[PDB]
């Protein structure tokens, strides 16, 4: 249960990197 | 901007700046100096001289091990080299 | 018009070092921790306390020399000159190791001087205090291991000792006893720590990186003005640069520095937190399933079991010169020792 | 191993709690848009 | 003891060569001060 | 909007809706009090306060209901091992009952207020904007803290009418709610006596009260108003968590030290006390005392209190434990049953040894034997083939005198080791590890969770009262500085005074 | 706003807002205060420390009885 | 009674009486003299 | 038109007075046998 | 088996590590700064054993 | 009785979301090995 | 090792077979990571100080500023003089390109030295 | 009693999940 829970956790960061990349409030100008 | 004080870059190249300190400077180096060549660092300080460390066959420290009475065990431990 | 308003302005004079009322607290304490640790490491011993050379004067160099703590057998004595145990005797009180809490103590205060400082010159000049708020990190650092410390602890004696060797002994000591790199809230303090190096060094070069022409040497610092409205690079070509590199770039430039205040102070503030449980020997030193396991099963080996090894050579090896108050004798027969070393 | 049984409702929770409040922050800001 | 005055004396007459070279020009600056 | 961590400025500037919040929060608090104590009541076994004291089984509440006076359950049990007793309303399961009818009337008058915000009330007659008189609400509120402070003390403490507070003898054996009288001498401030305690609550009280009257009539100076912004809420904040974390550092430090008000029997030892043998030193006083009128030495050992016995041994050090080793004490060596006798080695001359104990600092620690003269005679080698001192080659003995191995000896050498491996944690103690399922690693008292929840508290409002005093002081320029600052102003030597703009030159 | 009975009555306690004594008032009084009550945790600090030791007075659990 | 820490603690007392107002004693003299002037 | 004797003049002393006589001090201590 | 004495130190989660106790380890003292591809291995347990994971990453 | 002229709103942009998600989730990620013990 | 605790036991075997603590460079790194984690700070912390007001309390300040707007948003003159104060003026800086060269290169060349 | 440790994760997160989800869908309903 203790690795599942760790595994778990890991993959949802790598899921967060994803959005955060192709997903983000896109930077404007002025 | 600046604040009203002389320039250090103007007071180190003047010249009385360099007649006083040519005197203070080395005067303070010999005042070191002799404070060590005459041993009285040694005594203000109690820190002991290289042949007093230990007793001659001994070889414990002298290790303060109460508090209150700890000015008189570095004292007693002192007229164990006397 | 009366003469606290006369001594405030007199104070609060634009000179080449500003005084303040906070110089009166400052000015005096910092002055004297720094004589005390210059005074301490050339001519103080601490053959008494610790069994140790430790000055100039006894043949150290500046990476042995250390104002060390007292001895155990003094507890947390403040260790007054005038108190009960010099009794007013400057050079007892030198042996006796009444140097350390004469630093740490006008340290902190000093401390105090020194942060009533950032708020008084901010106050005067206009801008807003974070600087100060800053400087809580050092000083929560300072006070957790130099007082909270040893103040859990049987003496001052376990605190650091004011020296560059000694505070690398301190280091180790913390490995071997309390397996402080184990440690969530010292782990959170290396990343702050880290993430506030690395920080400093990619945001220096960015902004050198992406600098405008704003002159036509090659030497690209005269191009700029201090009073000039423009910025001096392109926060946008950084946004690309940084977003096409990495993934992700900063946007917003009061964002980008407030987190550079808040990356390291809060890394300090963590592991700040990790010595006050260590001050009760309140380590995360184990994790029980592996002791379980381990005990039952003589094949199972981690690099967690590899590194208790370590710090039970490091307790049993050091611990009689470290302690010497617990005339700690061990027999060769009981160190622990692998094969042929 | 033998872990502690309640580290798993521990580590649910203080994954959960603290990411919901923030998803419930997030959503109705972007709905006053 | 002995040693005291051997110590102190460099600095006696390095303060007193400083203050012979300098006192002059240190009247100037105490009258300015009303 | 606002940013997350800013959500509760909405009540800066609402009286009647911060009332309503202050009102919540002691809902919640005493709430938790009478969910914790219940909790605590429902796994707290009272049946050996010998040797499974509160202390031992992470009651944490308890010992501040006990300290207090509130000693007994309506089950007929008291804390004391007294049975049959009736403790009337005032039990534990009354007190946390009181708790949370009292959480839960808070929680109706936070309703009213938050609703009934707009009372007239909390609105200045001059101006019509609302606004709170700090310096007189400062006074009224000191004068009733001296006024409780005062019947605290001259009521409650001394018994006059009231229970008093747990007293105790040095060694923690006989420990009971007694009325205390006041000590008004200079040991008053001795923290180890309790009747300075009372003292301190009647006369502090009486200046409170004194001190109250003086802020109810007398107006802040005009310099000490402007300097402080007396005129915003803030600054009670800022000031009244510096006085705080005053507070917890003083009271982790006598929870960590011990003082009158933190007895070992509620709370367990200090660390110091294993230190300098305090308890050993005790039961050595006794067995010599047995000796010298002639008792045998399974008499004099036998005369031991168990519960004496049980604080000379590392395992309730509150310096032992660990950071995530969680739970009572009793799920680590388990429970405590019996002292299975004090434990005597000697080597095959007759000559007595001594096990030399574990220091606080040392998660493990080497089985060294010493003569009465520090000499090391025995200890268990690491490395065999050099061996000089093994338990073997000694010809190492132990010998019972006192609790359940009375009279007992030893000679094979697996089992002296075992025992003597037992014997650097102090004295030697059957436990039951079945029960618990205790997995034999020491965890700390509730002495020590309370220090370090208080001092790791401290340190935190510290931040606080930086925060929320730099927050004070620069009001005006918490949004940014002035646009129209001028170079000449933060250059040097325009003005001759820092930011006066009056000293122009 | 709303008026009730309560409010009647404590309203003069919350009447006063802003007023001030003048100038520097009770502050040097305040100050003597001050002072006396850090003498005073001194010693209280220093006697729980045995930095200050008084006569009769035990600072060890042995003081309990 | 009047112990050697009790005397000690007056001599600290004092000690740091003199120190503090003696500072202060040359602070407010040099900020009467050296004014500024607006 | 300076002051020779000003805050900044002391605070440079405070430091560089006692630094030189450390200074020689420790110059001394090289030349200490055993 | 990192130091090369046949005494393997157990480095991942399914046997009994934890995220802070775990790791990849370190390829064998026993092929010390040998070039060691999975096509060197006589299989991949062997592979597996002597470290290999290590010095691919 | 007026409507209360305190109330404010609140806000998260998604930027922010995406930060503490990652710090609670690497919290997390650090924290249960010393939870599970 | 590629792991927290493996990380740990080479630092630990690292110090018993090199004395690295007593080795220059590496308290050169010490040097260069200690003093990025303060400068670091210190220029967040002064920028952050001297911040143009343009929002109100309500709002994040971070909103005063818009992605490629062409004049900064702190003032420097301002930071300069509060800096400058409190150690003395030219321990302070007043080119920008300067103090972030400076905070490049300080942790960028003791990291170096403790590779 | 011999309850079922997975039980409590159960009943918690049964009660978690979809009572958050009802209160992300009303509070974005009231802001808008
Ligand atoms: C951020 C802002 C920073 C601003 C800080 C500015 C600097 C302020 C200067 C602070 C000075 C602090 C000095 C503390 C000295 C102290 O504690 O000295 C210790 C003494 C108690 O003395 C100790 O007492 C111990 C317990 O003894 C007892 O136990 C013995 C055996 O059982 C005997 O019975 C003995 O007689 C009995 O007294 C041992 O004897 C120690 O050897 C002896 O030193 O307490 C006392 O002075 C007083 C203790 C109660 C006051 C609490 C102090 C508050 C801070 C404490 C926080 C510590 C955190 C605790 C967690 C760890
Ligand atoms: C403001 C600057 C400052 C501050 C904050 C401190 C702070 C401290 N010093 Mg340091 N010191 C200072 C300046 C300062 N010092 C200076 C300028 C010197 C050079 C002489 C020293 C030299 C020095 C030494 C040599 C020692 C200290 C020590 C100490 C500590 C104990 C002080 C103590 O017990 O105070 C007690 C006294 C006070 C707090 C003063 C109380 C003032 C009250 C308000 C006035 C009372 C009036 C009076 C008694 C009435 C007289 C009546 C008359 C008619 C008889 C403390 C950390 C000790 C230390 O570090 O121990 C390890 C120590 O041994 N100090
Ligand atoms: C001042 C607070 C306080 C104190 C000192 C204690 C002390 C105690 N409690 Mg109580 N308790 C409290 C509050 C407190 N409690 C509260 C608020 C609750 C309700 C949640 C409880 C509910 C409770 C139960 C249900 C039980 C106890 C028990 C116990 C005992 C064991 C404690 C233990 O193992 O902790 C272990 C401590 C830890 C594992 C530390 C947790 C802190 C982590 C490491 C930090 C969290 C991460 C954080 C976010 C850091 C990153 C922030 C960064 C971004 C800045 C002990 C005597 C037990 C007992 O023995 O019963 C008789 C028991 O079963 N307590
Ligand atoms: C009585 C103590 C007290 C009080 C009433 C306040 C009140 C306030 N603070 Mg201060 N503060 C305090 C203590 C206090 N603070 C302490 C001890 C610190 C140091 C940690 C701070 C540090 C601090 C900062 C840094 C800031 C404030 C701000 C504020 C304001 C907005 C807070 C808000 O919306 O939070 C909103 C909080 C949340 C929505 C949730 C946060 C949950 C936290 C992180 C952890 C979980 C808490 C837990 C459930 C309960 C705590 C238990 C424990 C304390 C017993 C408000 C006036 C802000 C401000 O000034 O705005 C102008 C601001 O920026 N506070
Ligand atoms: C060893 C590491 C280290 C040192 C030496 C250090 C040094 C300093 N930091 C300062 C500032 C800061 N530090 C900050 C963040 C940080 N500081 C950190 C780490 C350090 N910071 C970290 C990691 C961070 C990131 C959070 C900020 C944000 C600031 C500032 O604003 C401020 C500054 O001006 O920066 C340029 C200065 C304040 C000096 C002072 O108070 O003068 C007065 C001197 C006094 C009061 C004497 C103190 C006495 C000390 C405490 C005890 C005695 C020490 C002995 C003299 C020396 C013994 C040393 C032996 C162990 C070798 C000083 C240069
Ligand atoms: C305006 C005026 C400005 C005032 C400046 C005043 C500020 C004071 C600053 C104090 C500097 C502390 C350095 C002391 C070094 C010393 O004297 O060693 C003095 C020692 C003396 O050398 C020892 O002498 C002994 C006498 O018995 C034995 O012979 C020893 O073997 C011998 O090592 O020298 C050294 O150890 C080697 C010299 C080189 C050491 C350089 C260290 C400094 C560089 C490290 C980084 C800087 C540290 C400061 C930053 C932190
Ligand atoms: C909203 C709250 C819910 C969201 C938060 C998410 C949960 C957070 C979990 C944090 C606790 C993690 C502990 C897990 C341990 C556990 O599972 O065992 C459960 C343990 C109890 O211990 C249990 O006891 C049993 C017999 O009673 C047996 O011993 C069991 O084996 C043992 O596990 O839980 C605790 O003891 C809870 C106490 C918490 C109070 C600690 C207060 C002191 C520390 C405060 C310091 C503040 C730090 C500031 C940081 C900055
Ligand atoms: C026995 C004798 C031995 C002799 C040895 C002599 C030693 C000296 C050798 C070093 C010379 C290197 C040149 C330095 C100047 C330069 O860098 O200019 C670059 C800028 C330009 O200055 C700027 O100068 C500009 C004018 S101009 O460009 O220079 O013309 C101006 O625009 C601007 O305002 C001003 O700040 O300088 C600075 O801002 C200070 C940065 C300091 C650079 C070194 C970093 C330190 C790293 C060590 C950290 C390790 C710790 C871990
Ligand atoms: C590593 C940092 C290097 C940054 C370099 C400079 C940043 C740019 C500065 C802006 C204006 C440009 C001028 C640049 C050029 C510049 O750097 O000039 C260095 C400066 C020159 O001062 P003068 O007035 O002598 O200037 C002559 C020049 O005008 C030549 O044109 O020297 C000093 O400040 C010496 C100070 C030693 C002071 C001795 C110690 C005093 C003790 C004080 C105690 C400390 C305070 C306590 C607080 C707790
Ligand atoms: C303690 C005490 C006190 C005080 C005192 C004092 C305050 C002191 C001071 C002192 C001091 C004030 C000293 C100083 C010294 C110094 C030194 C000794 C220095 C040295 C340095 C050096 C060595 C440097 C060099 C270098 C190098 C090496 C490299 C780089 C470059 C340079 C140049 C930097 C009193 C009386 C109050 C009383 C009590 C006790
Ligand atoms: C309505 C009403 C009622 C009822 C009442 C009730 C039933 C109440 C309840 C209440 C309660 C029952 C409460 C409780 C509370 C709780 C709480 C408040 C808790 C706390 C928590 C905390 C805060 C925690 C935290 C933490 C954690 C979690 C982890 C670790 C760390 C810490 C410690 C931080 C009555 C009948 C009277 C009457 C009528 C009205
Ligand atoms: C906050 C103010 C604190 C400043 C206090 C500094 C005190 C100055 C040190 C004075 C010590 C001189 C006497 C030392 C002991 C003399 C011998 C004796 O006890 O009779
Ligand atoms: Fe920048």
């Amino acid at each position: 249960m203790e690795t599942i829970t760790y595994v778990f956790i890991f993959a949802c960061i790598i899921a967060l990197f994803f959005f955060a990349i192709f997903f983000r409030e896109p930077p404007r100008i002025t | 901007g600046t604040t009203g004080e002389r320039p250090f870059s103007d007071i180190i190249t003047s010249v009385r700046y360099w007649v006083i300190h040519s005197i203070t400077i080395p005067a303070l180096f010999i005042a070191g100096w002799l404070f060590v060549s005459t041993g009285l660092a040694y005594d203000v300080f109690g820190t002991p001289r290289p042949d007093s460390y230990y007793a001659q066959e001994q070889r414990s420290i002298p290790l303060v091990t109460d508090r209150f009475e700890a000015k008189q065990q570095v004292e007693t431990f002192l007229e164990q080299l006397k | 018009r009366g003469w606290f308003d006369i001594l405030d302005d007199w104070l609060k004079r634009d000179r080449f070092v500003f005084v303040g009322w906070s110089g009166i607290l400052l000015f005096p304490c910092a002055y004297l921790a720094l004589g005390g640790w210059l005074t301490g490491t050339t001519f103080v011993t601490s053959w008494y306390t610790h069994g140790l050379a430790s000055s100039y004067l006894e043949g150290c160099n500046f990476l042995t020399v250390a104002v060390s703590t007292p001895a155990n057998s003094m507890g947390h004595s403040l260790l007054l000159l005038w108190g009960p145990e010099a009794q007013g005797d400057f050079t007892r009180w030198c042996q006796l190791g009444g140097l350390w809490t004469f630093i740490a103590l006008h340290g902190a205060f000093g401390l105090i001087g020194f942060m009533l400082r950032q708020f008084e010159i901010a106050r005067l000049v206009g801008v807003r205090p974070y600087n100060a708020i800053a400087f809580s990190a050092p000083i929560a650092v300072f006070v957790s291991v130099f007082l909270i410390y040893p103040l859990g602890q049987s003496s001052w004696f376990f605190a650091p000792s004011f020296g560059v060797a000694a505070i690398f002994r301190f280091l180790l000591f913390f490995q071997g006893f309390h397996n402080w790199t184990l440690n969530p809230f010292h782990m959170m303090g290396v990343a702050g720590v880290l993430g506030g190096a690395l920080l400093c060094a990619i945001h220096g070069a960015t902004v050198e990186n992406t600098l405008f022409q704003d002159g036509e040497g090659a030497s690209t610092f005269r191009a700029f003005n201090p009073t000039q409205a423009e910025e001096t690079y392109s926060m946008v070509t950084a946004n690309r640069f940084w977003s096409q590199i990495f993934g992700i770039a900063f946007s917003n430039k009061r964002w980008l520095h407030f987190f550079m205040l808040f990356v390291p102070v809060t890394g300090l503030w963590m592991s700040a937190i990790g010595v006050v449980g260590l001050a009760l020997n309140l380590r995360s030193y184990d994790f029980i399933s592996q002791e379980i396991r381990a005990a039952e099963d003589p094949e199972f080996e981690t690099f967690y079991t590899k590194n208790l090894l370590l710090n039970e050579g490091i307790r049993a090896w050091m611990a009689p010169q470290d302690q010497p108050h617990e005339n700690f004798v061990f027999p060769e027969e009981v160190l622990p020792r692998g094969n042929a070393l | 191993m033998e872990v502690n049984q309640l580290g798993l409702i521990a580590t649910a929770l203080f994954v959960l709690v603290p990411s919901v409040f923030l998803i419930i922050l997030y959503v109705q800001t972007e709905s006053q848009q | 003891d002995w040693r005291v005055l051997v110590v102190l004396l460099p600095v006696l007459l390095a303060a007193g060569w400083a203050v012979r070279n300098i006192l002059p020009y240190a009247v100037k600056q105490v009258q300015k001060l009303l | 909007g606002l940013p997350w961590y800013r959500v509760h400025t909405v009540l800066i500037n609402d009286p009647g809706r911060l009332i309503a919040a202050h009102l919540m929060h002691t809902a919640l608090v005493a709430g938790w009090a009478g969910s914790m104590a219940l909790y605590e009541l429902a796994t707290f076994d009272p049946s050996d306060p010998v040797l499974n004291p509160m202390w031992r089984q992470g009651m944490f509440v308890l010992p501040f209901m006990a300290r207090l006076g509130v000693t007994g359950s309506w089950s007929g049990w008291s804390i004391t091992g007294e049975t049959g007793i009736d403790p009337g309303f005032w039990s534990f399961e009354g007190v946390a009952l009181a708790h949370i009818v009292l959480s839960g009337l808070l929680f109706l008058a936070a309703c009213w207020h938050w609703v009934y915000w707009d009372l007239e009330l909390f609105r200045d007659p001059r101006t019509g904007e609302p606004a709170l008189d700090l310096p007189k609400m400062f006074g009224i509120h000191l004068f009733l803290a001296g006024l409780l402070c005062f019947g605290f003390g001259a009521f409650h403490l001394t018994g006059l009418f009231g229970p008093g507070m747990w007293v105790s003898d040095p060694y923690g054996l006989t420990g009971s709610v007694q009325p205390v009288a006041p000590e008004w001498g200079p040991d008053g401030f001795n923290p180890y006596n309790p009747g300075g305690v009372v003292a301190h609550h009647i006369a502090a009280g009486i200046v409170g009260i004194i001190a109250g009257l003086f802020h109810i009539l007398v107006r802040p100076p005009q310099r000490l108003y402007k300097a402080l912004r007396m005129g915003n809420i803030e600054t009670v904040l800022s000031s009244s968590i510096a006085a705080v974390f005053f507070a917890a550092f003083v009271v982790a430090g006598t929870m960590w030290y011990g003082s009158a008000t933190t007895p070992i029997e509620l709370f367990g030892p200090t660390r110091y006390q294993w230190d300098s043998s305090y308890f050993q030193q005790e039961i050595n006083r006794r067995v010599q005392a047995s000796l010298a009128s002639g008792a045998t030495l399974e008499e004099a050992w036998s005369a031991i209190p168990e519960k004496l016995a049980f604080y000379d041994y590392i395992g309730n050090n509150p310096a032992k434990g660990g950071l995530f080793r969680t739970g009572p004490m009793n799920k680590g060596d388990g429970i405590a049953q019996a002292w299975k006798g004090h434990a005597v080695f000697r080597n095959k001359e007759g000559e007595e040894l001594f096990v030399r104990r574990m220091p606080a600092f040392f998660e493990s620690f080497p089985v060294i034997l010493t003569d009465k003269n520090g000499v090391v005679k025995a200890d268990i080698p690491f490395r065999r083939a050099e061996s000089k001192y093994s338990f073997e080659q000694q010809g190492v003995t132990v010998s019972f005198y006192g609790g359940e191995l009375n009279g007992q000896t030893f000679t094979d050498p697996p089992t002296v080791k075992s025992y003597a491996r037992k014997a650097i944690f102090g004295e030697i103690f059957e436990f039951d590890t079945e029960t618990l399922n205790s997995d034999g690693i020491f965890r700390t008292s509730p002495r020590g969770w309370f220090t370090f929840a208080h001092a790791v508290f401290a340190l935190l409002f510290f931040f606080g009262h930086i925060w929320h005093g730099a927050r004070t002081l620069f009001r005006d320029v918490f949004s940014g500085i002035d646009p129209e600052l001028s170079p000449e102003q933060v250059e040097w030597g325009f003005y001759q005074k820092v930011g006066d703009v009056t000293t122009r030159r | 706003a709303r008026r009730t009975w309560l409010g009647d009555i404590l309203r003069p306690l919350n009447s006063e807002y802003g007023k001030v004594a003048p100038g520097w008032g009770t502050t040097p009084l305040m100050a003597v205060f001050m002072g006396l009550f850090l003498v005073f945790l001194l010693i209280i600090l220093e006697i729980y420390n045995s930095t200050l030791i008084l006569d009769g007075v035990n600072v060890s659990w042995k003081a309990l009885g | 009674t009047i112990t050697p820490s009790l005397k000690g603690f007056f001599i600290g007392l004092l000690s740091g009486a003199v120190v503090l107002g003696l500072t202060f004693a040359v602070l407010i003299a040099i900020s009467q003299i050296d004014k500024v002037q607006r | 038109s300076y002051p020779i004797f000003t805050v900044r003049w002391v605070a440079v002393h405070t430091l560089a007075v006692p630094t030189i006589f450390f200074l020689g001090a420790i110059a001394a201590m090289q030349f200490i046998q055993r | 088996d990192i130091d090369g004495i046949r005494e393997p130190v157990s480095g991942s989660l399914l046997y009994g590590n934890n995220i802070i106790t775990g790791a990849v380890v370190p390829s064998s003292n026993a092929i010390g700064l040998h070039f060691y591809p999975i096509w060197e291995a006589a299989s991949l347990d062997e592979w597996l054993y002597n470290g290999g994971p290590y010095q691919l990453i | 009785m007026e409507p209360n002229p305190n109330r404010q709103p609140v806000e998260l942009n998604r930027t922010s979301l995406y930060l503490g998600l990652l710090l609670i989730l690497v919290l997390a990620l650090l924290f249960s090995s010393y939870f599970f013990n | 090792p590629l792991g927290i605790s493996g990380t740990f036991n080479f630092m630990i075997v690292f110090q018993a077979e090199h004395n690295i603590l007593m080795h220059p460079f590496h308290q050169l790194g010490v040097a260069g990571v200690f003093g990025g984690a303060l400068f670091c700070a210190m220029h967040g912390s002064l920028v952050t100080s001297s911040l143009i007001r343009e929002t109100t309390e309500t709002e994040s300040a971070n909103y005063g500023y818009k992605f490629g707007q062409e004049e900064e948003t702190y003032n420097i003159v301002a930071a300069h003089g509060y800096f400058g104060r409190l150690i003395f003026q030219y321990a302070s800086f007043n080119n920008s390109r300067s103090l972030h060269f400076f905070l490049a290169a300080w942790p960028v060349v003791g990291v170096w030295f403790t590779a």
